[PDB]
C-alpha cells in the first residue's frame, strides 16, 4: 500500500478541525496536516515497533501503541495501564 | 477468622494487591507496612472525586450510566484535574463544548 | 472625583 | 497463567459507597482503571525517587505524602493528605 | 451629597506635633545592546533583589526558610532560562501578526498554548 | 416577476452548527479502515509483514485525533492572534514549533 | 511583596534582550513579574516540600534541580 495518506479525506480533517472549534480553512492546510501526521505517526510507529520487535512479538499490539504513548509525552487512556 | 487489611483501615481499595504491587514495583529495599495503607487510601480518593464528577455529569446529561463523556466532562470542568490530567487525552471524551467569541455573530 | 481640591490642589475633606 | 489483575470490583464497591444508583460500562471502566494505576505509579515513582534522594531504603507513609502533595495538584492534594492519613490512623487504631 | 476623605489627618499640622553631540535614532543602541546582553553571562536580575524576591516569596510556604547560596543561584539561573525561552516564544509569536512590537496579549497566548494557563 | 431564491444557510451558520454537533459527539472522525491503511505503509520501512491487535489501531486513530483536536484549538488561538478567522499553515508551524517539535 | 517590583523595568528590558526582542510595550513588565512570581512559588513549593522532607530547614541547589527535575526543567553547575 502507497501514499494512504490521502484517505483522510479533506472532509475529514476538516471535521477534526471543526472539532477543533475553527470556522474557516485555508487551501494548504490538507497537505500540511497531513504532514502533521506523516511525521506524528511515523515516530509513533518506529516507538510501537522498538517496543514489538524487542517483545519478541511479531503483531503491533495494542499495548505496545500505549506503552509508546506513555513514552513520548502523549498517553492515552482506556486501553491497559 | 481472617479479617482484610483494608476493613482495618476502612477502605473499599485492597491494601493486599497495591502491597504486591509496590513490593514487585521495587520502589524501594524495603515497603513498609502503613505505605500501601496511605497509597490505597489516596487512590480511592481520587478514583472518588473523579467518579462524583462523573455523577454529576451524568444527572446533567440526565443518564444512568457513566459513558466517558462525563468522565471527559468530570475531568474538563475541574480545572484542578486540568493540570493533574490535561496531559491526558481519554478514550471516546471529544472535546468542552466551548466557541471563541470572535467567532460568534454580531 | 480626584483626591485634590480642584479650586487650591490640595488635599483634605472634599464635597464631591 | 489465565488470571488478570485490575480494580474492577473495588472501584464499584467506591462507585456504590459514593451513588449506589449508578451503572459503569466496560471501557470507561477500563479508563478508571488505567487511571488509577497511572496515578498509582506517579505516586510510588516520585516516593521511590524521594526515598533515593534522602539516603533512605523503606517506601514509609511519609513518603507517600511528600509525594502526594508533590504531584497532584493543590486542591486535590489536601483532602488527600487528609484522607490518607485518617486513613492510617484507622489502620494503627485496628493494629 | 457624596462626600470623601483625602487628608486622612484628625488635625493639621501633624509634623508640628509631640509624638555638537551625536543622538542615535529611536531604535539604533537597541541592537547594539541585544548584543550586549547576548554575548555577555553574567545573570540579569540584580542579586540583592532577587535574593530578597525569594526571601520574601518563601516565607509564606514555610517559616524560617533559610536559603543556601547556591540555592538561589539555581533559581536565578532557572528563571533567566524559563524567560529567555518564554520570550523566544513571544518574539516569534509578536512577528505572527505582521508586528516588531510585542503586547502582553502575545504571551498570554504564548503561555496558553504552552498548558500552564 | 417575483423569481425565486433558494433557502441557503449563510457562510458560517452551517459551519458554527456542525461545531455545536461535531463538539458533542465523540465518535472518532477520520474513518477506520483509510485511517488504518495509514499505519500499514508507514510500519514498511521499519521492518515487513507486521501484524496489529484488534485494538492498536483504533488506539492510534482516537489517539491521532486527540493529538489533532488539541493541535486545533491552539491553531485557532494562533488564528485569531492576527485578528482572522482563516486558519493557516504558519498557524500549526507556530503551534509546533511553541510545542517545541519544529 | 517589596522585592516583586525589585525585578526591575531595564532587567526585564535585558532579559528581553538576551531574548532577541527589539520593541516592548509598556504593560509588559508588570504581568511579566507575575509570570515570574508563578513560576517561582510552584518551583519553590515543590523545592521546599523537598526540603522539609529531608527533616531539614534549609533548601540547597541540590533540591532546586530536584524540584526543577519534577518540574521538568534541570539546570547544570548547581549540583546535580
Ligand atoms: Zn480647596
Amino acid at each position: 500500500l502507497r501514499d494512504n495518506i490521502q484517505g483522510i479525506t479533506k472532509p475529514a480533517i476538516r471535521r477534526l478541525a471543526r472539532r477543533g472549534g475553527v470556522k474557516r480553512i485555508s487551501g494548504l492546510i490538507y497537505e500540511e496536516t497531513r504532514g502533521v501526521l506523516k511525521v506524528f505517526l511515523e515516530n509513533v510507529i518506529r516507538d510501537a515497533v522498538t517496543y514489538t520487535e524487542h517483545a519478541k512479538r511479531k503483531t503491533v499490539t495494542a499495548m505496545d501503541v500505549v506503552y509508546a504513548l506513555k513514552r513520548q509525552g502523549r498517553t492515552l487512556y482506556g486501553f491497559g495501564g | 477468622k481472617a479479617k482484610t487489611r483494608s476493613s482495618r483501615a476502612g477502605l473499599q481499595f485492597p491494601v493486599g494487591r497495591v502491597h504486591r504491587l509496590l513490593r514487585k514495583g521495587n520502589y524501594a529495599e524495603r515497603v513498609g507496612a502503613g505505605a500501601p495503607v496511605y497509597l490505597a487510601a489516596v487512590l480511592e480518593y481520587l478514583t472518588a472525586e473523579i467518579l462524583e464528577l462523573a455523577g454529576n455529569a451524568a444527572r446533567d446529561n440526565k443518564k444512568t450510566r457513566i459513558i466517558p463523556r462525563h468522565l471527559q466532562l468530570a475531568v474538563r470542568n475541574d480545572e484542578e484535574l486540568n493540570k493533574l490530567l490535561g496531559r491526558v487525552t481519554i478514550a471516546q471524551g471529544g472535546v468542552l463544548p466551548n466557541i471563541q467569541s470572535v467567532l460568534l455573530p454580531k | 472625583n480626584e483626591d485634590f481640591c480642584s479650586a487650591c490642589n490640595q488635599s483634605g475633606s472634599f464635597l464631591c | 497463567k489465565t488470571r488478570k489483575e485490575s480494580y474492577a470490583i473495588y472501584v464499584y464497591k467506591v462507585l456504590k459507597q459514593v451513588h449506589p444508583d449508578t451503572g459503569i460500562s466496560s471501557k470507561a471502566m477500563s479508563i478508571m482503571n488505567s487511571f488509577v494505576n497511572d496515578v498509582f505509579e506517579r505516586i510510588a515513582g516520585e516516593a521511590s525517587r524521594l526515598a533515593h534522594y534522602n539516603k533512605r531504603s523503606t517506601i514509609t507513609s511519609r513518603e507517600i505524602q511528600t509525594a502526594v502533595r508533590l504531584l497532584l495538584p493543590g486542591e486535590l492534594a489536601k483532602h488527600a493528605v487528609s484522607e490518607g492519613t485518617k486513613a492510617v490512623t484507622k489502620y494503627t487504631s485496628a493494629k | 451629597a457624596r462626600t470623601k476623605q483625602t487628608a486622612r489627618k484628625s488635625t493639621g499640622g501633624k509634623a508640628p506635633r509631640k509624638q555638537k553631540p551625536h543622538r542615535y535614532r529611536p531604535g539604533t543602541v537597541a541592537l547594539r545592546e541585544i548584543r550586549r546582553y547576548q554575548k555577555s553571562t553574567e545573570l540579569l536580575i540584580r542579586k540583592l533583589p532577587f535574593q530578597r524576591l525569594v526571601r520574601e516569596i518563601a516565607q509564606d510556604f514555610k517559616t524560617d526558610l533559610r536559603f543556601q547560596s547556591s540555592a538561589v543561584m539555581a533559581l536565578q539561573e532557572a528563571s533567566e532560562a524559563y524567560l529567555v525561552a518564554l520570550f523566544e516564544d513571544t518574539n516569534l509569536a509578536a512577528i505572527h501578526a505582521k508586528r516588531v512590537t510585542i503586547m502582553p496579549k502575545d504571551i498570554q497566548l504564548a503561555r496558553r498554548i504552552r498548558g500552564e494557563r
